[PDB]
Formats: C-alpha cells, structure tokens, sequence
C-alpha cells in the first residue's frame, strides 16, 4: 500500500527528502485507491503545513513531541509489554517475521519502530497489510488519543493509519 | 528512481 509508505515517511523524523519530493507525494496522495477523498485530503493538508515549515523547525518540533517521553514512543513493544525481557523476545520474533518475508533490517532503528513496520506492512498483499494494522489497532488508537491531548495534528497520521485499518 | 519505491528501512535477502 503506497498509502503505508507515504504515511511511514510522514510519521518519520522529518527529513529534508520530504521537502524536495513534495509534488511526488501530493500526486500520490491525490490519486490514492484506498483512502476516501476527504482523508486523502487531511493527508495532503498535513504534508503542506509540514513542508511550509523550515525543515529545522519541523525537526525541532517532531523531537518535543516523540523523543521527548515514553506515553508517545513509536517503538510498539513499548506499548505491550511492560517487562523489558518480553520487549526483548517480541523484537526477535518481529525481526524473525522480516526474515521470513525476505527483508532484512538495513537500518539503525529496532523492529517495532512503527514507521519502520508501516515499511514493512506496505510490501505485504493489501489483506495481509490490513491484518497489520488491525493487529497494532489499540496502539495506533492509544497514540491518536494522546497526541490529541496534547493537540498535534500528528493525530491525523494515527486516525489514518486506523483508518486503514477497516 | 521514485521516492516513495525507495526503501528507507529495509534491503532484500
């Protein structure tokens, strides 16, 4: 689902590529297959307030908002389990599913980082990327909530995802 | 190559 993809780089640290390959991710946005037009449309809203900021700024942001904390982490497992030994042997068996697909990490980021897995999810058929987020569902909704509270239209990303998830 | 068809995370096996 390029939908997944374009949402991975969104939920992403903001990186300068956005910036430059914003008209690409418009036009992806618009034509998408999956999303009904008035979400597409919050998508597309949401790219054109992150890329009219400096990239500097988006940075600054994004960090005060996911790496400032634990209640907003984006690695999942944090989210399940509350002993760090069971992270540990739930992060083997997601590595171990990657594997068995084919993938192989080729980053510096941990399995159960969500844009990370929203990769992942994207190279599945659409009814097994759609068990995906239906298996994350409480999480994505948990992060939706709280980014609310804290009124960040970061939000829009989760509502999508479970959106997409439906 | 498309952005979007760029993996960011991932490399295959």
């Amino acid at each position: 689902m390029i939908e997944l993809v374009i949402v991975s780089r969104l939920l992403e640290y903001p990186d300068a590529a956005l910036w430059q390959h914003q008209q690409e991710m418009f036009e992806a946005i618009a034509a998408s297959k999956n999303l009904p037009k008035e979400d597409a449309h919050a998508l597309g809203i949401f790219l054109r307030d992150l890329t009219t900021m400096d990239p500097l700024d988006a940075q600054a942001q994004y960090s005060e908002l996911f790496d400032r904390g634990r209640a907003t982490s984006l690695l999942l497992f944090e989210h399940v389990h509350g002993e760090s030994r069971d992270r540990g042997q739930a992060m083997v068996d997601l590595l171990a599913q990657y594997e068995q697909h084919g993938l192989q990490l080729n980053s510096r980021e941990l399995p159960d980082h969500l844009p990370l897995y929203l990769e992942y999810l994207a190279q599945l058929p659409q009814s097994e990327a759609v068990e995906g987020l239906k298996d994350i569902a409480p999480i994505l909704a948990l992060l939706s909530a709280r980014l609310q509270q804290r009124e960040s239209r970061y939000a829009v990303l989760f509502d999508l995802l479970l959106k997409l998830a439906n | 190559s498309k952005f979007l068809d760029r993996f960011r995370y991932f490399k295959q096996k």
